[PDB]
This record gives structure tokens, C-alpha cells and sequence, in this order.
């Protein structure tokens, strides 16, 4: 009415958020937009010049698109001027489509980034030969393609709507879901589960598995470098064979030139019968996963290996390294004792075996490891290598913590929007929801500035 | 009054 009143009967759409909080959120938003712009750009710019950056570069793009596309509009029509929507029906359908499609791309990348890491650390014989530049290329194109398909429902759920008390007005046009609560409910759930819960489970599970493998590699390194011995020259095995390094069986052929011949199909130089320390650990890392694979494809060794902690797994690998998959699987009562976590019982029975009599000094160190779950029988260890272990664990935790700290309140807010029915919305829940809106999204935007810092420390 | 901003 009036045609002379601009702010008409739109009182039911008003939001009572203070201008002081608006100033604070805008300042917080300006800080996040500045850091996130440079951080994601520098990561994206320096990339254009080991395919683990293709995922990092993909993540660096999606975080930047969130700051450039969704942040300005939200700062105007969702923070400062809640109504009316100043971008039309096409803008209403387009904004919520892109904001969700890019949110998927970030969440799916964060998951896919840790998937490649899991395939790089926990499985060295399935990735070194199977991943190509072409596979990783299209794998990322599928991430963006699936993210755009999952955001298609937003083109139908959202839309322009006039909620002014007057039949017609301009100040009543709002960008709100144009479907019933049941349809809004289903759309928000599938969105919430797919992005939030799929990564959160995939991120936290795979990262926990990565932390154990890295701890095993730190434990198995010193245990075998002490018992098996590190020798940079060719020496004769106890059984009369040619070995080198950390017990790298070269060949059973008695020809020394043939042993020198095979000694460098893996090393890559001519050497003339000598290798370096860094080369020995490369042969060691290959010989370790071979023992790990035989343990995993064995049904008599895997249940024991799974129930053991990181330290006791190294003791098992220590035994598999010396005797083989069959020789260790010959132990059948002790493995069941190790499976029941009866350490003192298993420690005594192994002291009866032939393997304990052949190498008494080493067997006690392996047995003592099964007793205490610590490597104290091998000393304190190398502090330089063991600290890099502690670094990577906290980084894996940071990736999990940042994803939940930044995106849990965001999805929780949208659940409030559709699950609190009409009868439960008091005046306080309305004002809280809009103050709650500022906090959840500032945390959501923070991931666009935090990720270029975390994932560039990996 | 349910909110309209998602």
C-alpha cells in the first residue's frame, strides 16, 4: 500500500542482529578473505610450472571460488540487508547451486587428498606402478563433475518468493526454499551426509591408519637395523648367500659378479660392490612392505597383525623378515597367544622354539618387545627420525580437527533450519539462529584460509 | 516464525 512507502509491511522478515556484530563479522570476513585469497592463489599460481599436487591444486581452487562467489553475496543479503533478495530468481537458484557445488568440491578434495596419501604411505606396491598422470587427471575431473550433480537439487529447492504482508511489494522478495518442509528436510540431509559425514569418516579413518603405518616404519627401522645389521659392502649370509644392507638377499647364485650384477638393477649405478646408507634404506623400505604384503594376504598372520599395536607389529615384521611368511606362520600356538593379548604366555612358548636357540640374543629382544609393547630392548632410538614421526601425526590430526571445527557448525545450522517445526520456533530461537548464522559461516570460510596452510605442510 | 535464510 501507499506506493509512497518503501519499507512497507515487511516486519515479519526483519532480523534483530546488532550493527556491532555486523561490523565484527565483516571485519572477520575481510581478514579471512584477504588471507584465503593470497594463500589459495600462491598455492594455485606456483603450481603451474609425484602427482600429489594435482589434488592440492584442485583443493586450492575450490577454496578460492568459495571466497570469491559465495562470500560477497552472503555479506550483503545474509549479514547486513537480510531482505529483499537483490539478485532475482535466477540469482537465487544460481547462488545456492554454486555455493553447494563448491562446498562439495572442497570436502571431496579433502577426502581425496587423504586417499592418495593413504595409497602412498600404507600401500607402496599398489601405487608406485598403477597411478599415472592420466588416472590422477580424470580422477579430479570426476570430483568436480560429481560435486556439480549433487548440487542439482538446489536449483529446485531454492527460489524467489514474496512474503510481504501486502499482496505485492518489492521489499518482501526473499531467496528461500520454495518447497515444503519435508522436501527441504530430505535435500539438507543428503547434502549434510554426503559432504560432512562421508569425508569425516573417510578422513579420520584413513588418517588414523596412516599414523599407525608411519609409527610401524619408525619402529621396524631400528629393530631390524640393530638385529639384522647395516653393512654398506657385500657380505656373506649365514646360510652362505650374498646379502647387503639390512639383510637384502641378493642371490643364491655363488657367482660374485652375478651378485654385483643384480646389486644395481635396483640401485641404478655401477657401484662395484658398495652402496650408500640412503640406498640401503630404500632397499629396506621395499623389503618391509613385501613382508607386510605377505602378512596381509595370509589368513593365519593378518588377524594377529591387526590386533597388535604399532610397536608389536614391527616385532612381527621383524620375525617375518628373518624367517619368511611360512616360517613365522609355522608358529601357530604363539600367534593365537599373541591374538589373545597374552604376552607373558606367548613370550615363554617362543623361548622354546628353534628360532630362539639359533639367535638367542636377537630372539629375546623380539620377545621382550612382545612383552612390553615398547622397543626398550633396542634403546631409546634416533631422536631425529622419531620426531618427524610425531610431526606427521599432529598434521593428520590437524586435518581431521580443522574439517570438523570448520564445517560441523555450518551443517548443524542448516539442520536447525528444517528440523525445528513451526510450533517450536520461539522469538529467542529466531534471533539466536541469525547470530548463530554469523559464527558457523565464519568458521566455514576459515577452512578456505586454513587449508592452504595445513595441506602445504604435507 | 521460521527463518527464511538458508
Amino acid at each position: 500500500t501507499s506506493e509512497s512507502d518503501t519499507a512497507g509491511p515487511n516486519s515479519d522478515l526483519d532480523v534483530n542482529t546488532d550493527i556491532y556484530s555486523k561490523v565484527l563479522v565483516t571485519a572477520i570476513y575481510l581478514a579471512l578473505f584477504v588471507v584465503g585469497t593470497v594463500g589459495n592463489s600462491v598455492t594455485l599460481f606456483t603450481l603451474a610450472r609425484s602427482t600429489v599436487h594435482y589434488h592440492l591444486g584442485s583443493l586450492a581452487l575450490s577454496d578460492l571460488l568459495i571466497l570469491l562467489l559465495a562470500m560477497p553475496v552472503e555479506l550483503y543479503n545474509f549479514i547486513w540487508v537480510h531482505h529483499p533478495w537483490a539478485f532475482g530468481d535466477a540469482g537465487c537458484r544460481g547462488y545456492y547451486f554454486l555455493r553447494d557445488a563448491c562446498t562439495y568440491a572442497t570436502a571431496l578434495n579433502v577426502a581425496s587428498l587423504s586417499v592418495e596419501r593413504y595409497l602412498a604411505i600404507c600401500h607402496p606396491f599398489k601405487a608406485k606402478t598403477l597411478m599415472s598422470r592420466s588416472r590422477t587427471k580424470k580422477f579430479i575431473s570426476a570430483i568436480w563433475l560429481a560435486s556439480a550433480l549433487l548440487a542439482i537439487p538446489m536449483l529446485f529447492t531454492m527460489g524467489l518468493q514474496n512474503r510481504s504482508a501486502d499482496g505485492t511489494h518489492p521489499g518482501g522478495l526473499v531467496c528461500t526454499p520454495i518447497v515444503d518442509t519435508a522436501t527441504v528436510k530430505v535435500v539438507i540431509q543428503v547434502n549434510t551426509f554426503m559432504s560432512f559425514l562421508f569425508p569425516m569418516l573417510v578422513i579420520s579413518i584413513l588418517n588414523t591408519v596412516i599414523a599407525n603405518k608411519l609409527t610401524v616404519m619408525v619402529n621396524i627401522f631400528e629393530m631390524l637395523r640393530i638385529d639384522e645389521g647395516l653393512r654398506l659392502k657385500i657380505y656373506k649370509d649365514t646360510e652362505g648367500y650374498y646379502t647387503i644392507g639390512i639383510g637384502h638377499l641378493l642371490t643364491k647364485s655363488p657367482s660374485l659378479n652375478a651378485a654385483k650384477s643384480e646389486l644395481d638393477k635396483a640401485i641404478g649405478r655401477n657401484t662395484n660392490g658398495v652402496i650408500t646408507k640412503d640406498e640401503a634404506e630404500k632397499l629396506f623400505n621395499q623389503d618391509v612392505d613385501a613382508a607386510v604384503r605377505g602378512i596381509l594376504r595370509n589368513a593365519k598372520l593378518k588377524p594377529v597383525y591387526d590386533s597388535l599395536d604399532a610397536v608389536r607389529r614391527a616385532a612381527l615384521i621383524n620375525m617375518v623378515f628373518q624367517m619368511g611368511e611360512t616360517g613365522v606362520a609355522g608358529f601357530t600356538n604363539s600367534l593365537r597367544m599373541l591374538n589373545n593379548k597374552r604376552w607373558d604366555e606367548a613370550a615363554v612358548n617362543l623361548a622354546k622354539s628353534r628360532w630362539y636357540n639359533q639367535t638367542p640374543n636377537r630372539a629375546k629382544r623380539v620377545i621382550t618387545t612382545f612383552r612390553t609393547g615398547t622397543w626398550d630392548a633396542y634403546g631409546s632410538g634416533s631422536p631425529g627420525r622419531v620426531q618427524a614421526l610425531r610431526h606427521g601425526v599432529l598434521v593428520l590430526r590437524a586435518v581431521v580437527i580443522a574439517f570438523v571445527v570448520c564445517w560441523l557448525p555450518y551443517h548443524v545450522r542448516r539442520l536447525m533450519f528444517c528440523y525445528i517445526s513451526d510450533e517450536q520456533w520461539t522469538t529467542f530461537l529466531f534471533d539466536f539462529y541469525h547470530y548463530f548464522y554469523m559464527l558457523t559461516n565464519a568458521l566455514a570460510y576459515a577452512s578456505s584460509a586454513i587449508n592452504p596452510i595445513l595441506y602445504n605442510l604435507v | 516464525r521460521r527463518p527464511y535464510i538458508l
